[PDB]
């Protein structure tokens, strides 16, 4: 599978007049371009270089549709004040989040269009790009609003054309990075914790995409209970780092074994001290 | 035997739920386990005398309660898509093995993103070829059930109001409408053979009937499309000269 | 202890199946005993031993003198011994550990049709386009759809009883109108 | 409104060796609202000259960001990541650890 | 490529 997704954050500023626009666009776990309203010109600015090439026709219509899509996040900013009946004094964010999945075969698996107001479920597209969810009664009247206006019909041309084409440009001019998973650099670590007892822990460095599973074994059995695990986290160059942690006691080191699940890896991994 | 209670239940993921068992008759002791597609049962927690007595690889979330007439509860909190599971109740006496381990049915329970994820299914059923009647003088029906989500379905064949199961075969897992999706809808389809002069009995009614377990009473529904409320979707055709 | 067994076994109606369970690490405070999962159904036990072979009604346990396998012997299978078999090494003690499950092999049961006589036949909806691929012997692989808009199941065998008859198939269907069923299953 | 505290993890881009330069980075998820001050500290002092990653955010809505400079770790140099966040009564203070 | 402008809330 591969996506493209694009994340909106518009966030309204008492006293600073316009909201602050932030659009970020992706290919799986790679972003490749950014647009913020508070740029000295805004502009769309690639992030990627299989984007890096595209023409000035290409970057300026995207930049047209970010400085829309701005102004048009400070009108609905201002309706959902009226909806939930706030004052002008506070500050409020409207986030959006759509994007395409392309099945393993290249066609399109799942497209979607969803929206949060201060941190919660706004109103979403549903599975079908036909009908909406609202998660409360101010949504439903935006819901009524976009469905007399046919929205899904607007959204569901995107999602299943222009969206699924753009992916696969993308995907054939960034081959060489976006098709490649590189495997994680992995090595387990020895820190003393007390007389009798040590912290091993299990590292995976350099690898992409960002889905990884490890875990720690003990005579074959998952300890997952007694395992500590960070959370997925960039190393800044376009990889992703990970461990897991066990306290095990001195002695019994050679009992435990890490176990690496990542696409780039040919078989699982399978790691001691 | 033993009685666990629901037979099928779904939740969203965040979601608590609680199960119930009932041991066996003249067993004391309740073992609960969980069993994941294509997977063995997986061994939660053993009670005996009101009180854990040994606990497997699960977390905290998932709690236990015996009451004082041996009877059990599994409790779990923060439910997450992976706990969808069938949940197996076996008992036994005094943690010994002298009285065997009987097992329950088990709960389905199925942990969805969304109420939305969930439909009923369509049922259809599909007459014999002329084809097949003249070459064998037999006659198949078949019967497709369509578009459900969850796997929550029992399908039965019912000829003048009476089950059957001779001539009877049913697909033993059903098929993924669109298989990269990680929550497609699923199909199933069976078959009723019969003699071709029973088919040609106009007087013989034929119904294919699928029990759907879906959402409850108390799940709020917000879309246009129907409720998929547990529902017994049938089709039926009668038999032509 | 723990045990291993096969993924799966394959078999026809009629034959003695056996299943072996390999346990090398069993104690002399643990026993040995075997469950089946029908569909829909919860393990039910079928037999226990711990040195000497025993017998019952369902199947045979047969115990070699080290303990380190064991094998569950069924005498002449039908369609409905089909079911997932476990091999499990319990604790003897009481109170000591509770029945742990390892993985079970999956038993496969199929039927030596007589007079075969494969054929495809389309069927039409009682109130919409099915073909039914039937009286295919057992040996035949049914292939899943290549395309995206055909669903294709997998084989089946019911028996008529009352005739002494019995028959694979399996089931194919499209939406789409260039559906034709002459090719469906090729 | 519903306001989400920032998780922070701080790491180096390389496993560390004293003398070798490396990227200093204060990785900070799951906060919300995005508004956030996050600063590198060095021996408790502010390292100037921080970028940080565009704002993005997960499936549940919460914002991230990654903070990062050069640095050349060394055997007594402290470094530290310092969050202030509305959900911050004070500012969280995480220290930079080469084994974590 | 991003969507274009659609129905304001
Ligand atoms: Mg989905
Ligand atoms: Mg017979």
């Amino acid at each position: 599978s591969h996506s493209m997704r694009y994340f909106y954050t518009a966030v309204s500023r008492p006293g600073r007049g316009e909201p602050r626009f932030i659009a970020v666009g992706y290919v799986d776990d790679t972003q490749f371009v950014q647009f913020d309203s508070d740029a000295a010109s805004p502009r769309g600015e690639p992030r990627a270089p299989w984007v890096e090439q595209e023409g000035p026709e290409y970057w300026d219509r995207e930049t047209q549709k970010y400085k829309r899509q701005a102004q048009t996040d400070r009108v609905n900013l201002r309706k959902l004040r009226g909806y939930y009946n706030q004052s002008e004094a506070g500050s409020h964010t409207l986030q959006r989040m759509y994007g395409c999945d392309l099945g393993p075969d290249g066609r399109l698996l799942r497209g979607y269009n969803q929206f949060a107001y201060d941190g919660k479920d706004y109103i979403a597209l549903n599975e079908d790009l036909r009908s909406w969810t609202a998660a409360d009664k101010a949504a439903q009247i935006t819901q009524r609003k976009w469905e007399a206006a046919r929205e899904a019909e607007q959204r569901r041309a995107y999602l299943e054309g222009t969206c699924v084409e753009w992916l696969r440009r993308y995907l054939e001019n960034g081959k060489k990075t976006l098709q490649r998973a590189e495997h994680p650099k992995t090595h387990v670590t020895h820190h003393p914790v007390s007389d009798h007892e040590a912290t091993l822990r299990c590292w995976a460095l350099g690898f992409y995409p960002a889905e990884i599973t490890l875990t720690w074994q003990r005579d074959g059995e998952d300890q997952t209970q007694d395992t500590e695990l960070v959370e997925t986290r960039p190393a800044g160059d376009g990889t992703f780092q990970k461990w897991a942690a066990v306290v095990v006691p001195s002695g019994e080191e050679q009992r435990y074994t890490c176990h690496v699940q990542h696409e780039g890896l040919p078989e699982p991994l399978t790691l001691r001290w | 035997g033993v009685t666990q209670s629901p037979t099928h239940l779904i939740k969203t993921r965040g979601q608590q739920v609680t199960l119930r068992c009932s041991p066996k008759s003249g067993h004391d002791t309740v073992s609960w386990y969980q069993q994941a597609l294509g997977q063995g049962p997986q061994f939660i927690f053993q009670y005996y005398e009101e009180e854990e007595r040994q606990r497997g690889n699960f977390p905290d979330r998932f709690s236990g309660h015996q009451f004082p007439n041996y009877s059990s509860e599994l409790n779990v909190n923060a439910l997450l898509l992976g706990d969808s599971a069938l949940y197996l109740c076996a008992s036994s006496l005094g943690e010994g093995r002298v009285d065997g381990y009987t097992f329950g049915s088990g709960t389905r329970l199925t942990v969805v993103e969304d109420l939305r994820n969930v439909f009923p299914p369509e049922v259809a059923v599909f007459e014999p070829s002329e084809a097949e009647i003249s070459h064998t003088q037999k006659a198949t029906l078949v019967c497709l059930a369509t578009g459900f989500y969850p796997d929550h379905v029992e399908l039965s064949w019912w000829v003048n109001g009476k089950e059957v199961h001779s001539g009877v075969c049913t697909d033993p897992q059903p098929l993924k409408e669109q298989p990269a999706l990680n929550d497609s809808r699923y199909a199933l389809s069976s078959r009723l053979r019969v003699s071709a002069t029973f088919w040609q009995n106009p007087r013989n009614h034929f119904r294919c009937q699928v029990q759907f377990y879906g959402l409850s009473e108390n799940d709020e529904w917000t879309q246009d499309r129907a409720k998929p409320v547990t529902q017994i979707v049938s089709a039926e055709a009668w038999g032509r000269a | 202890a723990k045990t291993t067994q096969p993924i799966s076994v394959d078999s026809y109606e009629g034959q003695e199946v056996n299943i072996t369970c390999s346990h090398n690490n069993i104690a002399t405070n643990d026993y040995i005993t075997w469950y089946q999962q029908f569909p829909s159904q919860g393990p039910r036990f079928i037999i226990q031993g711990y040195k000497t072979k025993v017998t019952n009604e369902v199947a045979s346990l047969f115990i070699p003198a080290d303990r380190k396998s064991s094998t569950l012997s069924l005498p002449r299978v039908s369609l409905s011994d089909t079911a997932v078999y476990y091999c499990l090494v319990g604790d003897m003690d009481q109170a000591g550990t509770a029945l742990i499950f390892g993985k079970g092999t999956t038993l496969s049961v199929s039927s030596d049709i007589q007079n075969p006589d494969p054929a495809v036949y389309q069927l039409r909806d009682s109130k919409k386009s099915v073909c039914l691929f039937t009286d295919f012997d057992s040996q035949t692989n049914v292939s899943q759809s290549k395309d995206s808009d055909v669903y294709i199941t997998d084989k089946c065998v019911l028996d008529m009883r009352s005739m002494d008859f019995k028959s694979n198939s399996a089931v194919a269907w499209s939406n789409k109108s260039d559906f034709a069923c002459a090719n469906a299953f090729n | 409104m519903i306001q989400r505290t920032p998780k922070i993890q701080v790491y180096s881009r390389h496993p560390a060796e004293n003398g070798k330069s490396n990227f200093l980075n204060c990785y900070v998820s799951g906060f919300h609202p995005s508004d956030i001050e996050v600063d590198l500290l060095k021996n408790g002092e502010r390292i100037e000259k921080v970028e940080h990653s565009d704002l993005s955010f997960s499936k549940d809505w919460s914002f991230y960001l990654l903070y990062y400079t050069e640095f050349t770790p060394t055997e007594k140099d402290e470094y530290a990541c310092r969050v202030n966040h509305v959900t911050l009564s004070q500012p969280k203070i995480v220290k930079w650890d080469r084994d974590m | 490529g991003a969507d274009g402008v659609g129905k304001s809330l």
